[PDB]
RNA sequence: UGAAGAGUUUGAUCAUGGCUCAGAUUGAACGCUGGCGGCAGGCCUAACACAUGCAAGUCGAACGGUAACAGGAAGAAGCUUGCUUCUUUGCUGACGAGUGGCGGACGGGUGAGUAAUGUCUGGGAAACUGCCUGAUGGAGGGGGAUAACUACUGGAAACGGUAGCUAAUACCGCAUAACGUCGCAAGACCAAAGAGGGGGACCUUCGGGCCUCUUGCCAUCGGAUGUGCCCAGAUGGGAUUAGCUAGUAGGUGGGGUAACGGCUCACCUAGGCGACGAUCCCUAGCUGGUCUGAGAGGAUGACCAGCCACACUGGAACUGAGACACGGUCCAGACUCCUACGGGAGGCAGCAGUGGGGAAUAUUGCACAAUGGGCGCAAGCCUGAUGCAGCCAUGCCGCGUGUAUGAAGAAGGCCUUCGGGUUGUAAAGUACUUUCAGCGGGGAGGAAGGGAGUAAAGUUAAUACCUUUGCUCAUUGACGUUACCCGCAGAAGAAGCACCGGCUAACUCCGUGCCAGCAGCCGCGGUAAUACGGAGGGUGCAAGCGUUAAUCGGAAUUACUGGGCGUAAAGCGCACGCAGGCGGUUUGUUAAGUCAGAUGUGAAAUCCCCGGGCUCAACCUGGGAACUGCAUCUGAUACUGGCAAG
């Protein structure tokens, strides 16, 4: 139940990069960016009205890997909660275990974190966790057990993501082991570029 | 012949009773005179796994209802 | 059908014939009061009734037929005696 | 006493019994209007001391009769 | 804390309107594809007919009992000279049948009937209440039999009739009499039972009184709880159904039910209901709530929960605290079954199954271990209600079918303007991890009770017994070769399905040429089809996806919040008017309309907000708010409303 075969091509469909393949020269084309989203490759993308709505429910839907029926309910409880229905539903995606676990220095992709959640190897605040939407309330430790401490390639992913921001609403010990979910991840610090308004205004009917 | 038996509104292999003050020859679990107190054997220091109010089965003894068995577990396993 | 209700059917025979029959005794001092009314009677309407006011309790109280219905016989039969003579 | 429905007298063809209607508004339940709704039941009276046309006020009692459980308390209104 | 639209009449356009589409949802079936696990779900159609198993039994602490079992006694004995072969013994545990007691009137299953006192809310009195409970008081003595059985006789079975014999808490008398019934009083009348446990004394035919405890049994008054009854409001369509009704409507009377009663029978009165929709035919079980809607409002009543109705089809009742009685009786038939033809048995709208009509809806499952029930002094019995397991993607919420790196941008496929391009970092090859399934081993809780012992201030013989409290051991699960944790392989078992002209996110080529075909509307095909058929590539969703069926939404398209009518469907040809709806102007006043305040009450469960528990979520859950409601007291007089005055 995720997108298995390709995966920068569905980059190339979407405009900028989707952290998919990361840390290395894959940043400047190794896949051609913006130059083929298939067969007619290079052509005239004449846009239209529902499409910017439906590219961005397809954006932040794909940077996570959340299908059709579980990011409708992360809709859904983004308008019983208090507060903006868009930054909340922001908010839900931040607090994700799988979005953490990226950003908190451990794995190469969130792909491989979450097979590193449904490998058996991610605690969370002494509790083993092997289903990757444990959503993770503040003042919680992330941990990794002691049987897969360090296995092949843990020690390599903290200095990749050392050049990427480090972000205000999480500590992390690069160390070992221990992480807090600080606080709530606002609008600021988001990446800037995903508009709240064209998911709101999508299931809105 | 009114009863302090307990209902049953739990999952499966998940029971959750409820102390009901009934009638005798009334339902499995659909019908009483009032409802008060509840139990839980699925305790493990949840929180109280029994909370009763015991003055009103202290109130309903005084009527002359009949009690039953697992409440009268539950009345010394309450202090 | 094929029970243990021959214990409890026939015994609501058997208590259908011994409780039956005491019924029109019961009855037959019921008529003979109404009979001494219609004579325009006193003196033996008030014997027969006098008679049967131990009749009516011997089968009220426990027997046939119970629960005041015999009971309230003592008021309206009075009511009546009274107003004849 | 119980509210003394006060109510008028429609017919007397009966003997010692009369018909009473009872002015009443009400919310419509739809549309939000009052229509001056009215009832018709019979009442119980001995003395034929009301005539066609009085103001009448009317307690409950024991049903009497068939299609009648409601007796006078007294009169306000002369034909 | 909430509200989106677009396509098609015409050569074009502004309006009016329909039809169709994007959404959300189902007890769903069918097509194709299909790996797991949790929760809930599963004859909606013939309430039509049912093979076969099962779905109501219990108390020996009511009774004679002794037919079976088991312990013994006694005697005969396997003599096996003390190990056990039998019979007497109802001697006892214990117990088949029959008397007797309570319960089978609940739990269940169905929605055919019922447009209504059936349901739903808020009020009321004219009565009962088996079992549980409060207090007071009572609780003497006799008698008649009889199945069962015995011996006999009828019938093919089913079954039938006799005499013998004994019991009771079976029943029939009889003594006794209120704070009880009748009665104004005075009066009169009515009831019953033992049973175990244990022994202190004495007595004893050694049966037992005797003493004590437990516990029934009787009468009355309460308290609950359940059920009968009444009142008013609210509850489907059709006025191409407008008149209906005599036991009908009312009153004295008798009679009648536990109770008021036209509930019944004679008599008098002549009524009763109806446009605020009676009778009528058609259809339907009703509510809490589910679905949808921002809301009002709209269709729904399967599941769990409330309440009635019905047991093959029509009837009537018996017993009983309670039934007009689902696994009881009688009267018929009807099918159905059986017969020596004379006769007897039958009722799946119980769970599991067959026939059959069916688009289609499952197993001739396991256990009394849980929580509830029945019977009991308990033990225990019994329970196709419940607790569980198989069956089926029917639905919901997870979860995996690998992640790095990697181009020479590979062979390969089609496109190709033969410059190339694309699939495509995709694969390959190097790295790396085993969730789940495979396979291996240990492994929570749902278990408290019960039974056994042993202690205590119990009350009595002060230590007997029993009742209560605390302690000690042994314990007691269907599920279940459980949940969960742990061990080892090896990328290893695990990806479909529709669309690609417009709405509507995604395009190019071969084949066919108004033929084959598509399609929800607009429409496409008559030699270059971005629409038919095929191939690469793309899109959306995912263990499912499409299609059909079905309800609301978009529909301001039945509009109260939210429409219109001069020409777009639509102002009766026109008049007075009855019942209906609606008030100029000032004061007084009442308090129904309405506002306010509380107090009742709106069953719990869903919806909603903070909070707990399953490794999260569905789901289970603590408390709140809300249930927009109706009825009552207190208050308010500005509007409105009845009375009074202008
Ligand atoms: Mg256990």
């Amino acid at each position: 139940a995720r997108y298995l075969g390709p995966k920068l091509k569905l980059s190339r469909r979407e405009g900028t990069d989707l952290f998919l393949k990361s840390g290395v020269r894959a940043i400047d084309t190794k896949c051609k960016i913006e130059q083929a989203p298939g067969q007619h490759g290079a052509r005239k993308p004449r846009l239209s009205d529902y499409g910017v709505q439906l590219r961005e429910k397809q954006k932040v839907r794909r940077i996570y890997g959340v299908l059709e029926r579980q990011f409708r309910n992360y809709y859904k409880e983004a308008a019983r909660l208090k507060g903006n229905t868009g930054e909340n539903l922001l908010a839900l995606l931040e607090g994700r275990l799988d979005n953490v676990v990226y950003r908190m220095g451990f794995g190469a992709t969130r792909a491989e974190a979450r097979q590193l959640v449904s490998h058996k190897a991610i605690m969370v605040n002494g509790r083993v966790v092997n289903i990757a939407s444990y959503q993770v309330s503040p003042n919680d430790v992330v941990s990794i057990r002691e049987k897969a401490k360090k296995q092949s390639r843990v020690k390599a992913a903290l200095e990749l993501a050392e050049q990427r921001e480090k972000p205000t609403w999480l500590e992390v010990d690069a160390g070992k082991m221990e992480g807090t979910f600080k606080r709530k991840p606002e609008r600021s610090d988001l990446s800037a570029d995903i508009n709240e308004h064209l998911i709101v205004e999508l299931y809105s009917k | 012949m009114v009863t302090i038996r307990l209902a049953r509104h739990g999952a499966k292999k998940r029971p959750f009773y409820q102390v009901v003050v009934a009638d005798s020859r009334n339902a499995r679990n659909g019908r009483f005179i009032e409802r008060v107190g509840f139990f839980n054997p699925i305790a493990s220091e949840k929180e109280e796994g029994t909370r009763l109010d015991l003055d009103r089965i202290a109130h309903w003894v005084g009527q002359g209802a009949t009690i039953s068995d697992r409440v009268a577990a539950l009345i010394k396993e309450v202090n | 059908n094929i029970k243990s209700a021959k214990k409890r059917a026939i015994q609501s025979e058997k208590a259908r014939k011994h409780n039956a029959s005491r019924r029109s005794m019961m009855r037959t001092f019921i008529k003979k009061v109404y009979a001494a009314i219609e004579a325009g009677d006193k003196a033996a309407a008030q014997k027969a009734f006098n008679e049967m006011q131990p009749i009516v309790d011997r089968q009220a109280a426990k027997g046939l037929i119970h629960k005041n219905k015999a009971a309230r016989h003592k008021a309206n039969l009075t009511a009546q005696i009274n107003k004849l003579a | 006493k119980i509210r003394t429905l006060q109510g008028r007298v429609v017919s007397d063809k009966m003997e010692k019994s009369i018909v009473v209607a009872i002015e009443r508004f009400v919310k419509h339940p739809i549309y939000g209007k009052f229509i001056k709704r009215t009832t018709k039941l019979h009442v119980h009276d001995e003395n034929n001391e009301c005539g066609i046309g009085d103001v009448v006020e009317i307690r409950e009692c024991r049903p009497l009769s068939k299609t009648k459980s409601w007796t006078l308390v007294r009169v306000v209104e002369k034909a």
